[PDB]
């Protein structure tokens, strides 16, 4: 415990820091689908902004989740001062390759190590 | 000890003399044409260019090239798998793998260098105890294939059993040096 | 100020790893027993946490040697049990820590190889 | 067929490789190249071999030519030596 | 601003550089250089390479000073082994070293002016540095990325012809600076296209880490060959070029002057290279002679070990910094008591200069900024690594 | 005994400093030969 | 055998006492090591006032950064341990100052006190993690625009998790998991013998 | 070289400089190959005797850092003696 | 008087041994707030009061160059009011005080 | 065989040998994609010069694709392709009745041969590819004739897979493309005004993932599987839709076939590839059969991707720099007609 505060005091306040990235990113991923002639739908896009910000919704200390955002809005700035191209941003889509199975059965089927 | 360059030591006060002589330097371009003449001066020089095919760039004894591996005037192969060949290569080239000939002797069922991963340090050509893996003269070896590039132990005894007799020669030049 | 917080510093999130290797993985902290060819006993000295081994399958084309795991090759070194710990429990992967085990003392003497009765 | 006697299955696909291909080989094999090298009958209980000229050959050994039946072989050339 | 971006396929972007620039109209108002495009990992890499094996990376890292480089790690691993190499081998670093700055500055001194649009300066010298490769090739075996100069002493001795052959070339070689000395040294248009361009201020350079020509251009003067001198710079006499403004006139001019100083040290080196051993004879840190190791077993089993396993240089961290030809490189190798290193920071003069060129190339046009470029002579190697 | 070294009593002198050549016409005398033309052209 | 003058393991000696003496409120060693070089480590507060104090002070002016790198000592509780290298071109010395920070606990920024570091500060976030307060602009440099965690920590695999290639169905570059043709041989080379005392 | 004299005259003049005395194409004055066999110099240590090892391995008798000020009237110290001024060279003073 | 200074920025300052005197006094006065026995006031007001009485002492700039070093005139001026920027910056910082915190243990061990 | 190793991406086995005689096809450069992906070895027949077959290359690892040089009318080379494969597929197809083949040519007789040595050869699968709705009456002599190959085939190859797709939707497609390089002409003929010939797209991808599944399936022997599509349309959406992505006027205007069949006959006259074809216009009229079949999509495990979903990629080389930057959500849908 008694850890130094990295840039929120608490859970709380750097939810509010979330929330405005989401935001951001929510109002960008239209953006981003036109200036990239992306293949993708804004609504598509937008669910998996949804997806990021929840794949961390787990993390319970400010300090974790205080990064998570630095690193978060250094993501939109690639992507909105465009520095990241298309491969760039398709790639978060997984598009190319093959979804794995987790069914056991599935993985015992296929693969030595699970 | 140290030296001013582009510093002028002193403001030469202009004489009409010394005006006359600059706006002459910039009215009729008198540097520019110094320059144009430096230009034809070399025309007229030999080129230093080689016919490739023809004439080929000199290469003295230690070029690294390409890698071979030698053979005992016998025949019998150098490489006795001590495999730090393998230990020293830089770039995880060589892939050596040994078991105990039917003779009985100590011999590499595998040998694998891969020219795409060597990057040429010609270590390999010092660590060899027997020295059996030498860096041969030939640097043209440019494939159409990715594969070709990659070599096996009988594409390497077979480039060691062309290039032995500059290899052999190569080394005896050099091998007081080293 | 500082402030309060229980949670155990877990930083999965932010260390870039693939889901599928945060929990699919298990390493074992351990000291490294010492080959029995060699007498030294430099290298049954500080603890080393190591990854579990995976698949290694035979290359077709040249008969290589081939590994999909990223974290196969990778042992890192830690001087102390305790901060070995410390690292699986931030980085989320799994520990299963096996205590030292170092020689116990031997009592030797040339004396007793000439008893008169042994 | 290789030094090893590695010889693809009638069934492998590595096979394909060798389709409209050359599989390299050499014809020059070890195993039998030394052979034909004779037993060198020395006349000392213990010979070295050097590898053959010195500095350009391999690590110097000492060989113990006493057991009357087999020879002595150099663990880096092969060669023979008998007493 | 019409935001550009200067690809990596443009020649003047030295094959990998993405300069984002905001064009106000042709006049350039911001530049946000994006390196990373040649980052190989070099430094990752290193921690699970023995101290020999990494030698080659740093022939890499800076691709046109090869030697100079090599002679950074060599002589950080030799501190922290406290081993000195012998004395023939230090005057061989000091000839391949200035040999590999005159190599540097016909690199950045003809580039430059391609860049600018001035083509037979480099086609000239171009030929004078297959000339100078021959020597790394034939002391060496490789035309560059030789491995010549080891973390103690260099390799191999030198072949019997080469310091005649190296007289013949300095020899000869002044009037070759001479001869581009007069195609692009007074020409109006080198000139205007050169001076009073990216003029950097004394203070700002040592705040920027400048530490190069650059350093020296602007007056400041500082040599790690005479300030601090590493190998044998103590008993070689030569004049730090200092140039008084800045533009990039008085640096090109402070690089032509340093090829010039460099044919006095190697004069210098050629009439005072001593009789002795190439490489120190501790066969614990320099691997034993072939002779040695196939005919005593300590011998071979010190071959053995160096080979398979390492120096194991004793633990500590060190920061060594030598003059390469674009300005301080430095290694700050830590080091466990392990044969491999645990960190090998390579401290690149480029990456302190490319960042400048946000503020050097300030009020300037699309053209400038290619000049400013080509003054830092930068190679992505040394920056990316 | 025979290792690559510099000649006995050193080698030669090399030059590094730049020899670039002030070789041209005075500026009057210049001036004059364009001058001339002209002046007699127009004539 | 190197030479050594003690001549500067003096002269730096005392200097590290005065540094420590005039910053003793961030200074916890000063060490000078066998090869000449000080090296003041202070608390990572003291990365601002250190600094200054070495920039600016007349009998000790250190002008240029000449690198600013983090080494990961895992085990070590806070992993990274920052080292600024400073050299004084009046006073012909250099000094290494050094701090520790751990993943999440952040350093301050020194571009004020050099700008030199406005890059390799962004060099260490990239490959270490450490983050640099009141940084300009603190951004990938060396990595991939992509990129996933961060390269040189000693935890990160060095083929790394994700490789590119050109898929035709996408007539794009693709990312795809590591999949190696002939993985890093680890050849383990540690001795079981110690050397000395050391 | 092999150019008529006429040429080299142009040559010579066209540039400024006697460009024959320093052609950059090499003829028959570069070494030549083969060059003879050598014999390189064995260093120190190869001595037989008083070679004592523990006598010249600077490698390990390297000892950890000197430390000052750890945490478990005087006057001022610089980092070491201020610098001395560099002196304007007097072969080519400016230039 | 000199033309110009070899640094490219730096600008020949005249009335030089005034402009000294000017920022030495004014450091000497900042010092005279830091704590007595504090590290800092001792040693840099006994190496300002050594170059003041030089500066006072010496009428001629060229061997006041040579008197406290400072290469060119126009550098001593700036090492001056840079250390009077850190006197002032110092004060605030208060890093005569005790260590901040002592080191995590184990956190200096090199050998790893 | 060859246990499947691996995580399962390039560099890692998965077993399949295959020959696929037609790969520098449309459908085939996809079919080698997912084969390469998998890690299959892939043995391509090729007759074309290296240059046309590099796109192949990249796919694929190293010594995981192998070009073999082959001639259709030479026996000998087809028996030496399938030497060493395990599994043949073949999509040997053209719309050009050329000079020196024949329809009967590249759908009946060549894939005949092709599967008869691959038997001798002792392949353990052959899949055979046909054109959907292919009545050995129906009046494209195309489609009648690879009617009529299906046949033989099974005499030569019994229990030989036969997966017959409908007209394919894909980036370098003729269905798509086709119909939006009507921009040229500046009418767009339409057979009955391009209506009453419902048609249903499929992507090309899932024909390949298709395709590749049943290299690696017990299921499927003498299965005659029809990929198909997620959804059909009446030509004239389709039609318009197209020109709707291309952002370029649409003018549909009735031709009757009778004079079209000549139009197809006159481009057909063409030397280097006729744009338009006799047999293709019929096909193009010729209405989609229903979906009463061994189910191919889905059935052999991949789900359908409809056409409006991937179209914004196939079409917006045909665009002008005004809509380049135009999205798929800005355009409307055509419609479906379950007929
Ligand atoms: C045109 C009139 C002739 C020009 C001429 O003869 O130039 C060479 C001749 C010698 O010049 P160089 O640079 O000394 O030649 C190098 C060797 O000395 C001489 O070179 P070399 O030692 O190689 O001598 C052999 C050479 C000798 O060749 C020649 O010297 C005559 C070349 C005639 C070209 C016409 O013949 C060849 O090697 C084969 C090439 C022959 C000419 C090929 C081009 C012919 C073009 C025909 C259509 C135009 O030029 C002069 O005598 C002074 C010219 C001053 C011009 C102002
Ligand atoms: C035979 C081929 C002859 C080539 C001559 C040019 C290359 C050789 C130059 C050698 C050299 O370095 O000296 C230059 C010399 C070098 O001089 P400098 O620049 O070193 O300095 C001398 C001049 N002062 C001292 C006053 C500054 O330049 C000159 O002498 C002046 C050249 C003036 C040129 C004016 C423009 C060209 C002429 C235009 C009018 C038309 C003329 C005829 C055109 C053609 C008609 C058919
Ligand atoms: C009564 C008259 C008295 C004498 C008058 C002389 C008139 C000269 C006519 C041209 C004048 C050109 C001139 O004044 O210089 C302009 C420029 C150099 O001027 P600059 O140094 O930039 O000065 C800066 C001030 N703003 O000049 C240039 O930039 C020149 C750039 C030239 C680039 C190509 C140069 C080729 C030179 C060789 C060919 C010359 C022409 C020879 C053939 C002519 C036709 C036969
Ligand atoms: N819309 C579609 O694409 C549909 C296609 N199909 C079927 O799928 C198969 C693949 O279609 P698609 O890829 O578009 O066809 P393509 O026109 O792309 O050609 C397929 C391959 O067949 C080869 N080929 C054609 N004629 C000959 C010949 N005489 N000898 C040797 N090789 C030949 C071609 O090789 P090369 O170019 O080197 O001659 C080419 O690589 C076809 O057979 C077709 O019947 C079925 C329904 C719809
Ligand atoms: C189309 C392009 C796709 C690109 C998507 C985007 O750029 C990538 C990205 O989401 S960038 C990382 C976002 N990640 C965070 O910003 C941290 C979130 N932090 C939490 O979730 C906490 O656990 C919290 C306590 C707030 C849970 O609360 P809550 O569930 O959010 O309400
Ligand atoms: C000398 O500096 C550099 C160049 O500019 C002159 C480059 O062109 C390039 C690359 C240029 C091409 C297109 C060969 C490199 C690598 C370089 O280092
Ligand atoms: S070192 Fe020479 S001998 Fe030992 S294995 Fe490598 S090659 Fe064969
Ligand atoms: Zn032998």
């Amino acid at each position: 415990t008694s850890v130094k505060p990295i840039f929120s005091r608490d859970l709380n306040e750097a939810k509010r820091r979330v929330r405005e990235l989401y935001r951001a990113w929510y109002r960008e991923v239209p953006n981003t689908v036109h200036l990239m002639q992306l293949d993708i739908t804004v609504k598509q896009g937008r669910d998996k902004v949804r997806e990021m910000f929840m794949k961390n919704a787990h993390v319970t200390d400010p300090r974790v989740v205080d990064l998570l955002v630095i690193k978060g809005k250094m993501e939109l700035q690639e992507t909105i001062k465009v520095w990241k191209q298309r491969t760039h941003v398709m790639r978060f889509f997984h598009e190319t390759e093959t979804p794995r199975p987790k069914d056991f059965l599935s993985k015992f089927y296929m693969g030595h190590d699970p | 000890t140290y030296k001013y360059v582009n510093k002028k030591e002193q403001e030469s006060e202009v004489d009409m003399k010394s005006a006359t002589d600059n706006a002459a330097r910039i009215l009729m371009w008198t540097e520019l044409i110094r320059g144009l003449g430096m230009t034809l001066s070399y025309l007229f020089r030999e080129p230093a260019t080689i016919n490739y095919p023809f004439e080929k760039g000199p290469l003295s004894p230690r070029f690294r090239g390409e890698h071979a591996l030698r053979r005992y005037p016998s025949g019998e192969e150098r490489c006795i798998a001590c495999k730090l060949c393998e230990a020293i290569c830089p770039a995880q080239a060589i892939t050596i793998e040994a078991e105990p000939r039917a003779d009985g002797s100590r011999r590499t069922t595998r040998y694998d260098i891969d020219m795409t991963k060597c990057i040429y340090c010609g270590f390999c050509q010092e660590a060899c105890p027997v020295d059996a893996i030498v860096e041969g003269p030939n640097f043209e070896f440019s494939t159409e294939t990715h594969e070709e590039l990659l070599y096996n132990k009988e594409k390497l005894l077979n480039n060691g059993d062309k290039w032995e007799a500059e290899i052999a020669a190569n080394i005896q030049a050099d091998y007081l040096y080293r | 100020q500082l402030i309060t917080v229980d949670e155990k510093l877990d930083i999965t999130t932010l260390t870039g790893v693939p889901e599928e290797h945060i929990k699919t993985r298990k390493v074992r902290i351990f000291v490294p027993a010492r080959n029995n060819m060699q007498s030294g006993v430099n290298n049954t000295k500080k603890w080393k946490m190591e990854f579990d081994t995976r698949e290694r399958w035979e290359n077709p084309l040249m008969g290589w040697a081939s590994t999909a795991d990223p974290l196969s090759n990778m042992v890192l070194t830690f001087s102390a049990k305790e901060d070995a710990i410390a690292f699986a429990e931030k980085n989320g992967w799994s520990y299963d820590v096996e205590e030292k085990k170092v020689p116990k003392p031997k009592s030797k003497s040339y004396g007793a190889n000439f008893s008169w009765n042994k | 067929i290789t030094h090893t006697g590695q010889v693809y299955d009638e069934k492998d696909y590595r096979r394909v490789r060798f389709v409209d291909r050359q599989k390299e080989v050499n014809e020059n094999f070890a195993i039998d190249l030394i052979a034909q090298q004779p037993v060198n009958e020395v006349e000392h209980r213990i010979i070295a071999c050097d590898g053959g000229g010195g500095a350009l050959g391999h690590p110097k050994v000492y060989i113990n030519l006493d057991k009357e039946t087999k020879t002595g072989t150099c663990g880096y050339c092969g060669l023979q030596f008998k007493q | 601003n019409m935001t550009l971006n200067f690809g990596p396929q443009h020649p003047a972007a030295h094959g990998v550089l993405r300069l984002v620039l905001e064009l106000s109209g042709e006049m350039v108002r911001k530049c946000d250089p994006h390196i990373g495009l040649l980052h190989r990992g070099t430094e990752k890499l290193i921690e699970y390479k023995t101290y020999l094996q990494a030698l080659p990376y740093f022939d890499r890292l800076d691709y046109v000073s090869m030697m100079c480089n090599e002679q950074a790690y060599s002589i950080a691993v030799e501190k922290l082994l406290n081993i000195q190499p012998p004395p023939r081998a230090q005057w061989i670093r000091v000839l391949f070293g200035e040999i590999t700055r005159i190599l540097n500055h016909i690199m950045a001194v003809t580039t430059h002016a391609l860049d600018i649009g001035a083509m037979t300066p480099f086609f000239w010298m171009f030929e004078e540095r297959e000339k100078m490769f021959e020597f790394y090739e034939r002391v060496s075996g490789a035309r560059m990325h030789a491995a010549y100069i080891r973390p103690g002493g260099v390799h191999q001795d030198l072949p019997l012809g080469l310091l005649d052959d190296i007289y013949e070339f300095s020899k000869n070689f002044s009037l070759r600076i001479d001869e581009v000395e007069e195609m692009l040294t007074n020409n109006r248009i080198w000139r205007n296209r050169t001076v009073d361009i990216g003029v950097v201020t004394a203070e700002d350079a040592l705040n920027y880490g400048f530490s190069g020509v650059m350093l020296r251009g602007s007056g400041i003067q500082w040599d790690l060959r005479k300030t601090q001198p590493y190998d044998v710079y103590d008993q070689v006499e030569f004049d730090v070029p200092i140039g008084s403004r800045g533009d990039c006139y008085d640096r090109y001019l402070c690089r032509v002057e340093e090829m010039r100083q460099s044919l006095r040290i190697i004069e210098q080196c050629l009439n005072k290279m001593p009789p002795g051993e190439i490489k120190v004879d501790d066969a614990k840190v320099s691997p034993p002679k072939r002779a040695e190791m196939k005919t005593s077993m300590e011998s071979l089993i010190h071959h053995f070990k160096l080979y398979t396993e390492g120096y194991q240089v004793p633990p500590g961290a060190t920061y060594t910094a030598i003059e390469a030809p674009k300005g301080e490189f430095g290694v700050y190798l830590v080091s466990d008591g392990s044969s491999r290193p645990y960190r090998c920071k390579i401290k690149a003069p480029g990456f302190a200069h490319l960042a400048g060129l946000d503020k050097m190339s300030k009020g300037h046009m699309l053209a400038d900024v290619v000049a400013i470029i080509g003054t830092q002579d930068i190679v992505f190697g040394e920056i990316d690594r | 005994v025979k290792q690559d070294m510099p000649p006995p009593g050193g080698y030669g002198p090399i030059d590094y400093k730049r020899n670039l050549p002030r070789r041209g016409l005075s500026g009057y005398s210049m001036f004059a030969v364009g001058i001339g033309a002209l002046i007699f052209g127009y004539w | 055998v190197r030479p050594r003058s003690d001549v500067t393991h003096k002269q730096l000696s005392a200097f590290g006492e005065y540094v420590a003496e005039i910053l003793p409120k961030y200074v916890q060693q000063v060490q000078v090591s066998c090869l000449d070089e000080l090296e003041i480590c202070i608390h990572p507060d003291g990365v601002i006032p250190t600094l200054t104090f070495l920039r600016d002070h007349t009998n000790a002016q250190f002008k240029s950064l000449a690198d600013l790198t983090a080494v990961d000592v895992p085990t070590r509780q806070n992993r990274f341990e920052i080292v600024y290298n400073l050299l004084s071109l009046r006073f012909n010395s250099r000094i290494r100052v050094k701090t520790y920070a751990d993943e999440l606990t952040p350093i301050d920024s020194i571009v004020s006190v050099h700008i030199a570091a406005n890059w390799y500060e962004r060099e260490v976030w990239d490959m270490f993690g450490v983050f640099f307060f009141n940084h300009p602009d603190l951004r990938r440099i060396l990595t991939d625009y992509g990129f996933e965690g961060h390269p040189f920590r000693k935890d990160f695999p060095l083929t790394g998790y994700v490789e590119l290639r050109y898929d035709d169905e996408v007539k794009r570059v693709v990312a795809e998991p590591v999949e190696l043709a002939q993985e890093f041989r680890k050849f383990d080379l540690n001795s079981p013998w110690e050397a000395f005392p050391a | 070289a092999s150019a008529t004299r006429v040429i080299q005259k142009l040559r010579n003049w066209a540039s400024g400089q006697d460009l024959q005395a320093k052609l950059q194409l090499r003829y028959q004055e570069i070494a030549k190959r083969t060059q003879p066999p050598p014999k390189l110099p064995v260093g120190p240590s190869h001595k037989l005797s008083n070679n004592y090892y523990c006598t010249r391995d600077g490698r390990r008798e390297v000892v950890p850092p000197s430390i000052i000020m750890s945490s478990q009237e005087k006057k001022a110290v610089t980092p070491a003696p201020p610098m001395k001024r560099w002196e304007l060279s007097k072969d080519q003073p400016y230039l | 008087l000199k033309k110009t200074t070899g640094l490219v920025g730096l600008a020949v300052c005249d009335t030089p041994h005034e402009r000294l005197t000017i920022l030495y006094t004014k450091t000497l006065d900042i010092l005279k707030h830091f704590p007595k026995h504090a590290a800092y006031r001792k040693y840099t007001e006994q190496i300002t009061n050594e170059k003041l009485d030089m500066v006072k002492a010496e009428p001629d700039v060229k061997k006041l160059e040579a008197l406290l070093q400072g290469g060119e005139v126009e550098e001593v001026i700036l090492q001056a009011e840079k250390e009077l920027s850190l006197a002032r910056k110092m004060l605030k910082w208060k890093p005569w005080e005790p260590l901040v915190e002592e080191p995590p243990a184990n956190q200096w061990k090199w050998p790893i | 065989a060859v246990i499947p190793h691996g995580k399962g991406g390039r560099s890692s086995v998965s077993g399949v040998v295959a020959t696929v005689f037609g790969a520098t096809g449309f459908l085939g450069r996809y079919v080698v994609n997912h084969l390469g992906r998998m890690g299959s070895q892939v043995i391509i027949p090729y007759r074309c010069d290296v240059y046309d077959i590099m796109h192949l290359r990249l796919m694929g690892d190293l010594g995981q694709l192998t070009f073999l040089e082959w001639d259709a009318r030479d026996k000998d080379s087809i028996r030496k392709a399938v030497q060493h494969s395990n599994v043949v597929i073949n999509l040997i197809g053209r719309e050009w009745e050329t000079r020196n083949f024949d329809f009967e040519d590249v759908f009946v007789n060549i894939p005949r041969a092709i599967a008869q040595a691959s038997k001798e050869a002792g392949v353990e699968r052959f899949i055979h590819v046909s054109h959907l709705n292919a009545s050995m009456k129906s009046s494209s002599k195309s489609l009648r004739s690879k009617a009529v190959g299906e046949k033989e085939v099974r005499s030569v190859f019994p229990e030989a897979i036969i997966i017959r797709p409908s007209d394919i939707f894909g980036r370098e497609d003729r269905f798509l493309n086709h119909f939006a390089n009507y921009r040229w002409f500046l009418a767009v003929p339409l057979v009955s005004l391009g209506f009453k010939t419902v048609k249903q797209p499929v992507y090309v991808a899932d024909v390949s993932k298709g395709i590749v599944n049943a290299t690696k399936d017990p299921d499927a022997v003498g299965k005659t599987f029809a990929f198909t599509g997620p959804n059909r349309y009446l030509l004239f959406h389709l039609v318009k839709y197209i020109f709707g992505m291309t952002h370029r006027t649409f003018i549909p205007y009735p031709l009757p076939l009778f004079v079209y069949s000549w139009i197809g006959k006159l481009f057909g006259l063409s030397p280097f590839e006729p744009w338009t074809t006799k047999d293709k216009v019929e096909r193009i009229h010729i209405s989609d059969v229903m979906p009463t079949d061994l189910p191919g999509l889905e059935d052999l495990g991949v789900q359908p991707t409809p056409l409006e979903l991937k179209s914004i990629e196939v079409l917006r080389r045909h665009r002008t720099y005004r809509w380049l930057s135009s999205e798929i959500e800005e355009t409307k849908p055509a419609k479906t007609v379950n007929y």
